[PDB]
């Protein structure tokens, strides 16, 4: 099968900005009949993919023309001559030269610029409803930074726990464009009355060493 | 031009086959497409509605089955024998060119379970939240003081682990504003009639 790769996975702009994103194919998108079935989608937050471009270069219907595909072979490009609010959202090529199957590039992520700001970060003991059911989870919110990646790790006792964790992020904010990020680490009680010393610690591009919020079980 | 409509949701246990429905109104041959977790796309197959000819991708020529309805100018995708990978978002496109809204499938061997909703109180703004574990099938509803409290609001996607979701959310306000004034949670769980309201108190 075919290749896509795009490239870059995620690209920061500034509203008014050119932007340009690269599709690379792993082989001649050239069929023999002469065609190159190179296309682009939009999917913005919350739809379905839409047609912007097919075969290289062919504007969609209703497709403003500030949207504009070029490129040959195997290597092809996506241009925004200026780029609005309603064009943030998930970009995708894909080739349907040789089938089956029809493949597609893991998406590039068209997103808003902007400071950069360090997490707020807040940690949580557990609820003494949870403790009540045997229960233990311990939740750290990291909230209100950029850029969006984010490393977390959970110590305790001065050591890393890897088990029980679950986490979730949410979209770039439509407020601030910043980004945050939820974890909670689930024990049992008996493994949260068998060590005090809980901390979530984050790396970020806001700071050389590690971030970190922490609290002591026994108060 | 061409609008698909899709079926809604559906939740299967591993082993089990899903049918879903794509009815086209409007003026192609019908294409299905998996979009997993990542966001990543997954061509499964065509159909040509006029007679019925079929494309499979190898990777699900074994396990999917695409027909049509000219009748009713529906189109069928039936995948069996369903896997955890196979937990996705799941289009019919016209001719590559429109898509329909999408249908999820949940693949999972969970009974619905109500949440257990837990208050998170703090160990010049200050930062509460309201965590929600041990539920299925999606979704849940979670608002602050009756949707009045909306700003400095982050509700985190639900994540399915262990064949549970987990959600949370944090709210933040003016050291002022709390304990001085109440804030709750408000989590609905319509699958399991789960209404309930957490009001966060200082530990």
């Amino acid at each position: 099968d075919v290749v896509m790769t795009q490239t870059p996975l995620s690209l920061p702009v500034s509203l008014g900005d050119q932007a340009s994103i690269s599709c690379r194919s792993s082989q001649s998108l050239v069929h023999r009949n002469g065609n190159t079935y190179l296309h682009w989608y939009l999917q913005k937050p919350g739809q379905s993919p839409k047609l912007l471009i097919h075969k290289v270069s062919n504007r969609f219907s209703g497709v403003p023309d500030r949207f504009s595909g070029s490129g040959s072979g195997t290597d092809f490009t996506l241009k925004i001559s200026r780029v609005e609010a309603e064009d943030l959202g998930v970009y995708f090529c894909s080739q349907s030269t040789h089938v089956p199957p029809l493949t597609f590039g893991a998406g590039t992520k068209l997103e808003l610029k902007r400071a950069d700001a360090a997490p707020t970060v807040s940690i949580f003991p557990p609820s003494s409803e949870q403790l009540t059911s045997g229960g233990a989870s311990v939740v750290c919110f990291l909230n209100n930074f950029y850029p969006k990646d984010i490393n977390v790790k959970w110590k305790i006792d001065g050591s890393e726990r890897q088990n029980g964790v679950l986490n979730s992020w949410t979209d770039q904010d439509s407020k601030d464009s910043t980004y945050s990020m939820s974890s909670t680490l689930t024990l049992t009680k008996d493994e949260y009355e068998r060590h005090n010393s809980y901390t979530c610690e984050a790396t970020h591009k806001t700071s050389t060493s590690p971030i970190v919020k922490s609290f002591n079980r026994n108060e | 031009e061409v609008q698909l409509l899709q079926s809604g949701p559906e939740l299967e246990k591993p082993g089990a086959s899903v049918m879903i429905s794509c009815k086209a109104s409007g003026s192609y041959n019908m294409n299905w497409v998996r979009q997993n977790i990542g966001k990543s796309l997954e061509w499964i197959g065509a159909i040509d509605p006029y007679y019925g000819g079929t494309s499979y991708n190898q990777k699900f020529k074994g396990r999917a089955t695409l027909t049509v309805d000219k009748s009713s100018s529906t189109a069928y995708m039936h995948l069996k024998s369903l896997t955890s990978e196979d937990s996705a978002v799941y289009y019919c496109v016209s001719g590559m060119e429109y898509w329909g809204q999408g249908t999820s499938v949940t693949v999972s061997s969970a009974k619905t379970t109500a949440p257990s909703v837990y208050p998170l109180a703090p160990v010049s703004s200050v930062t509460l939240g309201c965590l929600v574990k041990g539920y299925f099938p999606e979704p849940v509803t979670l608002t602050w003081n009756s949707g009045s409290l909306s700003s400095g609001v982050h509700t985190f996607p639900a994540v399915l682990q262990s064949d549970l979701y987990t959600l949370s959310s944090s709210v933040t306000v003016t050291s002022s504003t709390w304990p001085s004034q109440s804030i709750t949670c408000n989590v609905a769980h319509p699958a399991s009639s789960t209404k309930v309201d957490k009001k966060i108190e200082p530990r």
